[PDB]
């Protein structure tokens, strides 16, 4: 499945502190598979 | 040089221990420089009522919040400064806190999770800032289809019983939870002859069983009183929930038939069949030439956006099927396309594609197992179900057993002419009555 | 590369002569029958063979509505018909039939 | 008694065409095999932009050994894995399966790393998977802030993006595809790593197919760093925005500073709904923010640049002031105050989380595979911990000063009506 | 005298354009290159908006 | 009709020099008529 990694269909809404905290990035990746 | 069956019997054995007081203490060593620990219990929502429903997932946000010895940022920062990762998770019959660390850092880490199993502070302010944060948590879920429909279809399969509950729990009783009500949660489940100690890593079985000793020896244990919990059967229900809603942009759809449980042998050919029928997503690159049948016309055809295969599996019951999402032009191809190839598999399986689903299987499991986080969850997961860890030589021998015969009459014993429950959310005006999706679950050529 | 193979070929331009598509200015790969092969062969033609197939078809379909002909300096030469659909019909062939190997097993 | 073997070491070769094998044999049931090599999106100039992108979703055509059809039906016979994953320096061709079937899907990698044929109509049924690809990651709104951050940051061959721009979607020729190959899958920037493999079968591969001598050597094109900002006005809910300046390149002891620095301010959490009190960027914006927001710090290195910030999500009436105490926080840094026991906390961190991340086969390999291509040589774990070690306390000091006097590249993305500019900070 | 005596809503407002500079770059597909080149010259009726117009 | 000006379906080419000149502009105006 195709992967977007940065941390080192309407999705979902993050509205609280703590589901935030991981979120900011931290270099992007793009893998794609079969 | 070495063989793909000699590689499996390379796996160090797990060590399995059991202090006095009930707890047990499983490790499988490495020679890794980290380590994953933590304590999986034999709790969940199934064990809630619906008056303390949601009481589980309440203490996970206190667990980690201040202890008797560690008061609020203490814990923290201890796990913190030794670069250390703290997580927990909870489903409907396992809750579980696990640390990942460096080796070197196991006698503190299993320190820190005997503090919080036993020592939980639950301090009445912060019960009141976690009631706010839960509640925006709900209205989080609402937004992901995916988690709605599961929960849809938990509430129709098991209607009436305690697994329709979900873990969040629902909105009114997160509101008026007491701290008594989650101290007397506490007290009934997270008992020693409930729980089990897992590590995987760098370590030898002998630390980890003396610091067991050490920190988890005071736990009342192996008789607590007149108050033992006992799981009773779920009636599963053949029944359907359709929540309309236009305004989405795409549908949901999760239907199952039920599933025989943790312990049956017939879960390891279900889950062959169900990699025959795999999963698919709009970002695979295969796309017209995949081998699943259903993989193949869904991306050629355009009949969705993605679906899975699954079987959840809980006590002496589970949730046998498939979840997919498509445009709301689609959602009558998709069941027919898939309610086909379960027939399929029931009356006219072949031995090619069988034996695909086993080298799917075998692979899912070993790339699963690779890590210390992986491997600790299967040892705590499977001591709590199985009673034992079950090697991976064992689970080869069982997928061997596996053939064409076995997969027809084992589809055919849990899919073939039975009353499936059906969940969908969103554009769901096509989507079949269920009595044409009843009809979907046999063939009148056969 | 013997006199004998110069009457094969020899028969073989007497009956493209005697087909006759070549009256109508076609060459042997526009009369074709399609079924599924040959559609997927000539969807994988390049553009300008494409436009080329389609003018000639057209022309071939217009003189046939009159039930005339081009003139025989306009006929399709047998030595110059060019095969320009049978390697792209060639490979659909064979990935039909590297499928229907593999539903085999 | 219970205890493992004894852990074989890693092997590692250079050939003299450039190529270098490196194989580890952990006796494990599954084998890992990846092809590295130096062809991401930094080698796409302005008149072949997206390459690279329909490139790494082209795996699974027909090439001269194995038709699409095989490829798909011959890996999943097996129950592998075929997956390409690009940076923007690196494009890696990664492959799995049980060891007895290491043979089948090292002949497939082959193939679609060395003889892909790019046919014309398989390529042009592929263009539109790239608007696909493109909107499910864009999603993210972290990955069009981290696109817009290096499109401003770099002149050129950084501000190339990971994602094919629109404009090129159904431009991409089959010749482009063709010239990109033989111009970067070359032996001179190639590694050929593999797990659950012995070394003499994968040198003996190195040596029959893996000699493709150079079409384009090494190049020197070198990224110039530039600086500036682009700005993002749209619906999204909240800001996301990331101020960087230039930090250092990877494998540098300066590099190692940046990375130390990373940890003193925090990036990531490391407990389940905590308040992170060890990071001070979150500390320091907590005090005069009370709203729901992240912040993280971000180092980004590569081989002849890096790019060190923060980055941060907030309300769009918070952005401000989220961004200036971020920054503010770097430079009570730079100006001095930094303990000891905060520095060593932050290796901890580095020492800890570079461990964890190669505990997996999946994990390992990708390290490997960079270690080849950006040093040529496999730097062991106790050795990694060592030069961590070495970093000075005035190291992760100078670092916080080159960030805060560096010229600054900003990318944000959300109701920007408080968000400032660089000027304004 | 009669319709248009509406009385202000909001006054003349003294949110006045700040200019910044800076550089916005669009990779397309078009065959030429546009590039316009400026810089803050004069508010509208002074005299030095004369001087650039003759200029 | 709607109109942009600045001077002071595929619409067409313009190649050569002497069809360019004028096209350079000159402040942006959007005009809408019925
Ligand atoms: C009198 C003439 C009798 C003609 C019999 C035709 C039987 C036939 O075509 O076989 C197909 C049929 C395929 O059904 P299936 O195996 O369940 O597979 C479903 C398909 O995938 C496709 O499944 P589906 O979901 O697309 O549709 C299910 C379908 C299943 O029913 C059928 O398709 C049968 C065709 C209609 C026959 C109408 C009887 C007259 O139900 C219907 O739509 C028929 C509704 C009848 C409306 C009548 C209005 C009055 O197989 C048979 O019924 C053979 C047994 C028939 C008994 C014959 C006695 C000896
Ligand atoms: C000579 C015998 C012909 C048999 C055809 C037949 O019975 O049709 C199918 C349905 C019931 O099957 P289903 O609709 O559940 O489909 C099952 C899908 N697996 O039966 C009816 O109710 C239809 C009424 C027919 C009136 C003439």
């Amino acid at each position: 499945r195709g992967v977007a990694g940065a941390l080192r269909d309407l999705k979902r809404s993050v509205l609280c502190r703590e589901s935030l905290r991981g979120q900011a990035a931290g270099p992007l990746v793009a893998s794609v598979s079969l | 040089t070495a063989t793909y069956a000699q590689a499996l019997q390379s796996v160090p054995e797990t060590q399995v221990s059991q202090l006095d007081n009930g707890l047990r203490v499983a490790s499988e060593q490495s020679s890794q420089p980290t380590c994953t620990v933590g304590v999986w219990i034999d709790a969940g929502s199934r064990y809630e009522s619906e008056k303390n429903n949601g009481a589980g997932y309440f203490v996970e946000h206190l667990a980690f919040k201040g202890t008797k010895n560690r008061p609020g940022n203490a814990l923290e920062k201890e796990v913190e400064s030794m670069g250390a990762h703290l997580n927990a998770y909870s489903t409907r019959e396992h809750t579980a806190y696990y640390i990942k660390a460096l080796s070197k850092d196991l006698p503190k880490a299993v320190e820190l999770l005997a503090d919080i199993v036993q020592n939980c502070s639950l301090e009445d302010s912060q019960i009141e800032k976690e009631r706010d944060v839960i509640l925006q948590e709900l209205q989080e879920n609402d937004t992901s289809m995916r988690d709605v429909v599961f929960n849809y279809l938990h509430a129709t399969a098991f209607q009436g019983t305690p697994l329709a509950q979900s873990v969040e729990g629902p909105s009114e009783n997160v509101r008026k939870l007491s701290r008594a009500d989650l101290t007397e949660y506490l007290s009934r489940h997270y008992k020693a002859p409930r729980m089990v100690l897992a590590a995987a890593g760098g370590l030898e079985h002998r630390q980890l069983l003396d610091l067991a000793q050490k920190h988890f020896s005071g736990l009342s244990g192996t008789y607590d009183e007149d108050a033992v919990p006992t799981l009773s059967p779920c009636r599963f229900t053949g029944s359907q929930i359709c929540h309309r809603e236009d305004g989405l942009p795409l549908a949901h759809v999760a239907i199952a038939v039920e599933g025989p449980g943790w312990a049956h042998p017939d879960n390891v050919a279900l889950q062959v069949a169900n990699a025959i029928i795999g999963h698919y997503d709009c970002t695979y690159g295969g796309g017209a030439h995949l081998s699943s049948p259903l993989a193949s016309i869904a991306a050629t055809n355009k009949l969705c956006q993605s679906f899975q295969t699954f079987n959840i599996c809980y006590a002496d019951t589970g949730l046998l099927g498939a979840h997919f999402v498509c445009d709301h032009m689609s959602i009558d191809d998709m069941m027919f396309v898939l309610q086909g190839q379960w027939m399929r598999l029931c009356t006219s399986a072949t031995e090619s594609e069988v034996l695909r689903g086993k080298n799917l299987l075998r692979n899912a499991l070993v790339s699963h197992l690779d890590g210390t986080t992986p491997v600790c969850e299967d040892i705590g997961r499977s001591l709590l179900t199985y009673g034992r860890r079950i090697p991976l030589a064992e689970w080869e021998s069982r997928i061997a057993e596996v053939d064409a015969r076995v997969v027809r009459e084992v589809c055919s014993k849990y899919f073939y002419d039975q009353c499936p429950a059906v969940a969908g959310f969103g554009p769901i005006e096509q989507l079949p009555d269920y009595n044409r999706i009843r009809s979907g679950m046999f063939w009148l050529r056969f | 590369v013997s006199a004998s193979s110069r009457w094969l070929e020899g028969i073989r331009k007497w009956y493209y002569n005697a087909a006759g598509f070549n009256k109508l200015g076609l060459m042997r790969d526009d009369t074709i029958h399609e079924n599924d092969d040959v559609k997927e062969a000539i969807r994988r033609l390049p553009e300008n063979l494409y436009n080329d197939r389609v003018f000639r078809i057209k022309r071939a379909l217009d003189l046939s509505m009159r039930q005339q002909i081009l003139p025989k300096e306009q006929w399709t030469k047998y030595e110059e018909d060019k095969s320009y659909l049978e390697p792209y019909l060639k490979e659909v062939i064979r990935e039909r039939k590297e499928r229907e190997e593999w539903a085999k097993k | 008694a219970g205890v493992p073997p004894h852990p074989q070491d890693l092997e590692f070769t250079r050939l003299p065409n450039g190529l270098v094998i490196a194989s580890l044999e952990n006796y494990a049931p599954a084998s890992r095999i990846g092809l590295f090599i130096k062809a991401g999106s930094r080698y796409e100039n302005s008149n072949n932009l997206g390459t690279s992108h329909l490139l790494r979703l082209a795996s699974s055509l027909t090439t001269k050994g194995a038709s699409s059809f095989k490829i798909t039906r011959g890996i999943e016979a097996v129950g592998g894995k075929l997956s390409v994953t690009s940076t923007r320096e690196n494009m890696a061709y990664t492959v799995e399966c049980l060891r007895d079937d290491v043979d089948i899907l090292m002949e497939f990698l082959l193939n679609v790393t060395t003889a892909p044929e790019f046919r014309r109509w398989e390529v042009a049924a592929l263009q539109p998977q790239l608007r696909i690809d493109k909107a499910v990651a864009l999603q993210n709104p972290q990955a069009h802030v981290i696109e817009n951050l290096h499109a401003a940051a770099y002149r050129n061959a950084l501000a190339n993006s990971l994602y094919c721009p629109d404009y090129r979607i159904g431009k991409v020729t089959p010749v482009e595809l063709h010239d990109y190959v033989q111009n970067h899958f070359t032996s001179a920037r190639m590694a050929l790593i593999g797990l659950g493999v012995s070394h003499p079968v994968l040198k003996q591969v190195a040596e029959q197919f893996l000699n493709i001598r150079g079409g384009l050597g090494l190049s020197g094109a070198k990224a110039k760093y530039h600086g500036g900002e682009i700005r993002e006005q749209n619906g999204d809910s909240l800001v996301h925005a990331a101020l960087v300046a230039e930090s250092a390149a990877i494998g540098s002891a300066e590099a190692n500073a940046f990375s130390v620095l990373q940890h003193v301010l925090g990036a990531g959490p490391h407990v389940k709904r905590g308040s992170n009190a060890t990071s001070s960027l979150y500390q320091a914006v907590a005090k005069g923010v009370h709203q729901p927001f992240d912040v993280s710090a971000f180092n980004a290195s590569y081989s002849d640049s890096g790019l060190f910030g923060f980055y941060t999500i907030s309300q769009a009436a918070s952005a401000g002031d989220v961004i200036k105490a971020a920054y503010n926080q770097v430079k009570t840094i730079a100006q001095g105050n930094l303990s000891n026991p905060d520095v060593q906390a932050a290796k901890n961190k580095l020492k800890a989380g570079y461990l964890m991340s190669v505990e997996s086969s999946e994990g390992f390999l990708d390290e490997v595979g960079s270690q080849a291509l950006a040093a040529g040589s496999y730097t062991p774990p106790s050795t990694v911990l060592q030069q961590i070690d070495a970093v000075a306390d005035a190291d992760v000091i100078n670092a916080a000063k080159k960030f805060v006097s560096g010229r600054k590249s900003m990318a944000a993305s959300g109701n920007l009506g408080h968000t400032p500019f660089i000027d304004e900070l």
